[PDB]
């Protein structure tokens, strides 16, 4: 039963990435002002701050199995924490234009970052933070990355040149092009981790989430009724709902089945840009980020 | 830039 509550709001500068831990009750944030804060939403104290850069922070993700978080802003950097210590693990120059999205291997030791520069990285912490491979096609930004939950050996990337390609570890091209048909560019892609449905799906400027079926590359819905850029749109991991933000400054909860808008929400912190959802669905927990702050939501 | 916010 959907009974939304809000566990926890604060204020800030512009949230541009935000994630959560999967065993202690934490998300980080990264800041467009260069911070990054991690907060205990169940005591609303913060674990841990940084002022990382003066640049914006557009992409933050926990690495929980070594204790770190790592980040990527437009200076051009990626750099890791310990969030226990606060200390810099490493520190380097990973493209040569802004990074806009960091993937984890929930397996291997492998980070993924999508850039301005037109390419998606593949980066090994076992091998010295080595770059072991570069896959070039995309034409504009990459704006998101994300690995197949289902199959971490391949991973999507979604860019400003409508395209998602799906591509495989160890290999230079991809193993297919989606054309979404969005044509002011797409600037998230999302699986749906459940094996019932082989689906992606992709959010854009041009006001519309589709949902796709990556085995036959057909759209299989689109959802319209944001009246702003569309930041995100993801599919929750264990409820039957897509839930997508937007500049309009609203959240929308979606039936997965019925592709129909469930709920409307604005939180009242103007501009909506990026989501995370608790891993395992503690408390159905959601969280996202936005122009004056983050709010963090248990669903039911 | 695009996207710069």
């Amino acid at each position: 039963k959907l009974d939304i509550k809000k566990t926890f709001s604060n204020r800030s500068d512009r949230v541009k990435g935000i994630d959560f831990h999967p065993t202690e009750p934490w998300v980080l944030t990264t800041l467009y002002s260069g911070r990054v804060e991690i907060w205990n939403y169940e005591t609303q104290v913060e674990v841990r701050s940084i002022q990382v850069t003066e640049t914006p922070v557009r992409a933050g993700k926990f690495i929980a199995r070594k204790n770190w978080i790592i980040v990527g802003s437009d200076d051009f950097r990626i750099r890791v924490f310990n969030y226990n210590t606060g200390e810099k693990v490493v520190d380097f120059e990973a493209h040569p234009d802004y990074i806009r999205s960091i993937a984890v291997h929930p397996t291997k030791p492998y980070v993924l970052s999508g850039s301005d520069d037109l390419t998606v990285k593949l980066w090994n912490w076992e091998n010295n933070w080595a770059l072991e491979q570069t896959f070039e096609g995309h034409e504009h930004f990459v704006m998101c990355v994300a690995f197949n939950p289902k199959d971490p050996s391949t991973f999507a990337s979604g860019c400003l040149d409508r395209t998602v390609k799906v591509w495989s570890l160890g290999q230079s091209t991809p193993n297919f092009t989606l054309t979404t048909g969005q044509e002011r560019g797409v600037n998230y892609v999302d699986y749906y981790p459940l094996p019932d449905k082989p689906y992606m799906i992709t959010a854009s400027d041009d006001l519309t989430i589709k949902i796709w079926d990556y085995q036959t590359k057909s759209c299989v819905a689109t959802l319209e009724g944001h009246m702003s850029n569309v930041s995100f749109a993801v599919f929750h991991p264990t409820l039957p709902i897509i839930i997508s933000g937007s500049e309009d400054g609203t959240l929308k909860i979606w039936n997965s089945s019925t592709y129909k808008v469930e709920k409307t929400l604005n939180v009242g912190l103007e501009r909506s840009w990026c989501i995370a959802t608790h891993p395992t669905g503690r408390k159905n927990y959601i969280a996202s980020g936005f122009d004056n702050g983050f709010t963090v939501l248990s669903l039911g | 830039k695009e996207k710069s916010d």
